[PDB]
């Protein structure tokens, strides 16, 4: 692991993945919220296509709202949230933790005018970030509050709470790294030498596993059956790891699974 | 660093790699993400097939370089 991966560093710089994992943790139980993972200001086509997809899902009712951590520069993310207002209009709320107006991001604005000129834009324009490394914590906190309909941290509140919101977010990131590592170790023992496995083979490998106890197999399988094992999907190391990481089983036994 | 792998179906895979990663390591990451056996993969960077025991730095692959992935038929 590289030194810039040390969560105990008060100046730890969030990655795109960190932000996504935190939004999924705090917002992802609600299936009707689109958490957008990778979108950048220097990707006009991909940005217009993602915004089109999100607005279409909100218009067509498949989603109620969306959170979009928009990457605008070196370690800089802006918070964009999209939802249905009270007057049959799309409401785009936005805050740059540096306090720069949304008008400075002309590629974003021209992309929104081109896609939805009849959308309302609430640019909250609130300075929060007081240093180069705190954009991550604030884009996360902002997106959570915006999607909850709660006011974002004011400039003064941001100064008092900057260290607290970072602390509780990195506390999750640390626990989540453990869960993902346990899930990946367990996935390895179940996948054996295979490139893919079906859910049906996954079930049989858990049955035949010689490491887990009967009670552990029973909990893991009940967890999987709750949301999976419906259509015999074929899984990769990555999608099996994600599936296992989301089980109560791995969350409750991650340390035992790694040691 | 971030690199991209183009596929024949028009999708682009994004991988997180190190210059010291072997080509085999990169094929293992593609297998982890796409379910493609490494023995079915041939990777190209800028007109050069990538040999399994070399490293990404042997080929001067850079941040945001794009590779091309071609899958074997039959085998």
């Amino acid at each position: 692991m590289a030194n810039d991966q040390d969560l105990s560093n008060p100046e730890y710089l969030y990655t795109e993945d960190d932000i996504n994992q935190l939004l999924k943790h705090y917002l992802g139980l609600d299936d009707r919220i689109s958490i957008i993972q990778h979108v950048a200001l220097n990707e006009s086509l991909l940005l217009k296509q993602t915004l089109h997809q999100v607005l279409s899902d909100i218009f067509s009712g498949m989603q109620e709202k969306a959170v979009i951590p928009l990457h605008t520069g070196n370690n800089h993310w802006v918070a964009m949230a999209i939802k249905l207002g009270m007057n049959d209009d799309i409401v785009i709320s936005y805050n740059d933790p540096m306090g720069v107006s949304i008008d400075d991001k002309v590629t974003l604005i021209n992309c929104i005018k081109e896609l939805c000129p009849g959308a309302k834009i609430n640019d909250l324009q609130t300075v929060q970030q007081t240093n180069v490394y705190d954009c991550g914590p604030f884009v996360v906190d902002n997106l959570i509050k915006m999607s909850q309909g709660q006011p974002i941290l004011s400039t003064e509140e941001a100064k008092q709470q900057a260290q607290n919101i970072r602390q509780s977010q990195v506390n999750f990131l640390s626990e989540n790294r453990m869960i993902t590592s346990a899930a990946a170790a367990l996935a390895d023992t179940l996948l054996k030498n295979n490139n893919r496995i079906t859910e049906g083979v996954l079930v049989d490998r858990i049955f035949d596993n010689k490491i887990l106890s009967v009670q552990e197999k029973q909990q893991l399988l009940n967890n999987l059956l709750d949301n999976h094992i419906k259509e015999n999907k074929s899984l990769t190391k990555e999608s099996l790891t994600r599936m296992l990481a989301s089980t109560h089983f791995v969350q409750q036994q991650a340390n035992v699974l790694l040691n | 660093m971030q690199i991209f792998v183009k596929t024949l179906t028009g999708k682009t895979i994004t991988l997180e790699v190190e210059p010291s990663d072997t080509i085999e390591n990169v094929k293992a990451k593609i297998q982890d993400k796409e379910g493609i056996p490494p023995d079915q993969q041939r990777l190209i960077f800028a007109g050069k097939q990538l040999e399994d025991g070399r490293t990404l730095s042997d080929y001067n692959i850079q941040k945001e370089s794009t590779l091309h992935l071609v899958l074997r038929l039959r085998g």
